[PDB]
């Protein structure tokens, strides 16, 4: 007896924004009954292959389909299935077809929203770009909002490039080294996300 | 304040002196109104030789300019919509969003349209929500005074 051979014919039957239905067929058990199947996934951003959560939570050796859950929207996924018997965990299957999860509203706001400095009468606002795996859809962009500290009305502008990390508000009447409340939000083709927390940024 | 040119056919072109905030007549005293958006871009670059003029767009509200001249700075009011001389990399406008108002925006990669088209889009969008259009600006230039989107502010009645 020895650990099982590779499962076979792993297919993505359906895929949503956060879930995928997987199916496969058994390989050789090598004279010890297969008692468990586990699913792994790989993205362009993972450190190799990684375990994923499934329904059912534990797939027994008599089950050949399962729903993978907790997937990242708008991310290219491949999956593989591994069998285990009493002797040990077996060899992984060949990977499934590559499929991208569906789009969804963006959920992560930009980190380290800050700013400061610049040339005369400039207000410089900066943030860390939201990485591609957290944009959750095409058409990702930012909304930059700022107002003089203590006022109500917001000044807002749409920064349509997902790779943007900086916005400069140039105005000759803007006062020197004056405090501004600043926040940065996100959106994509599915719709509007949230704003970051408010932080205080001074003009030049 | 902001670089911009203003034209009225039959008169010399005007431009905004950014240093003192006054409208001034054509430096050559010969240039009158221009027919193409490309020619307006070239004139912007001519009268602002120190600035990196990369595009032009209509202003959103007209301005009343006095002391229009004829050829040769002779016989020096007209309410005209000026053209803004846009500088360097495209920077989207900052829009005032008062309390209870909403920032909306639309980007269409398959559409390359005029300032008037996007103004109409924004105005109709606010109206269909039983609101009024206040500020708006262009997004994503695809040509000289051509754009792929709009940002705009809708406010309660």
């Amino acid at each position: 007896g020895s650990p099982p051979g590779p499962p076979e014919d792993v297919t993505i039957d359906e895929i949503t924004d956060t879930t995928a239905q997987l199916s496969w067929r058994p390989g050789a058990d090598n004279h010890s009954p297969i008692t468990m199947y586990v699913v792994q996934a790989r993205t362009p951003f993972s450190v190799g292959w990684q375990a994923v959560s499934t329904v059912p939570e534990v797939i027994d050796g008599k089950t050949f389909t399962a729903t993978v859950v907790g997937l990242n929207p708008w991310v290219e996924y491949e999956f593989r299935v591994v069998a285990a018997n009493l002797i040990g965990i077996g060899e992984p299957s060949r990977p499934s077809e590559n499929r991208r999860t569906e789009e969804a509203l963006p959920e992560v706001t930009p980190a380290n929203v800050s700013g400061g400095g610049g040339s005369k009468s400039e207000l410089v606002i900066t943030w860390e770009t939201v990485p591609e795996e957290l944009q959750n859809g095409g058409g990702f962009g930012y909304v930059v909002a700022f107002r003089p500290f203590g006022t109500i009305s917001w000044m807002q502008t749409v920064v349509a490039s997902p790779d943007a990390s900086r916005y400069v508000f140039r105005n000759e009447s803007l006062p020197p080294f004056s405090p501004y409340e600043v926040k940065v939000g996100v959106y994509n083709n599915k719709g509007e996300g949230s704003f970051s927390p408010v932080t205080v940024v001074y003009s030049a | 304040a902001e670089p911009q040119i203003a034209m009225f056919c039959g008169k010399l072109n005007m431009h905004m002196n950014v240093q003192n905030g006054k409208w001034e007549s054509d430096p050559s005293g010969t240039k009158t109104c221009i027919d193409t958006k490309e020619g307006i871009l070239q004139y912007c670059q001519e009268v602002y030789p120190e600035l990196q003029i990369t595009n032009v767009v209509e202003a959103n509200q007209p301005v009343t300019i006095q002391n229009w001249c004829k050829r040769g700075w002779k016989q020096c009011p007209h309410i005209v919509v000026p053209y803004r001389c846009l500088v360097g990399e495209f920077v989207s406008d900052a829009l005032l969003v008062p309390d209870k108002c909403k920032l909306l925006h639309q980007e269409r990669m398959d559409v390359c349209e005029t300032h008037l088209h996007w103004h109409t889009v924004a105005k109709e969008s606010c109206s269909e929500k039983s609101m009024n259009l206040h500020d708006y600006g262009m997004l994503l230039p695809c040509g000289i005074d051509k754009f792929r989107g709009v940002e705009f502010v809708c406010c309660p009645l």
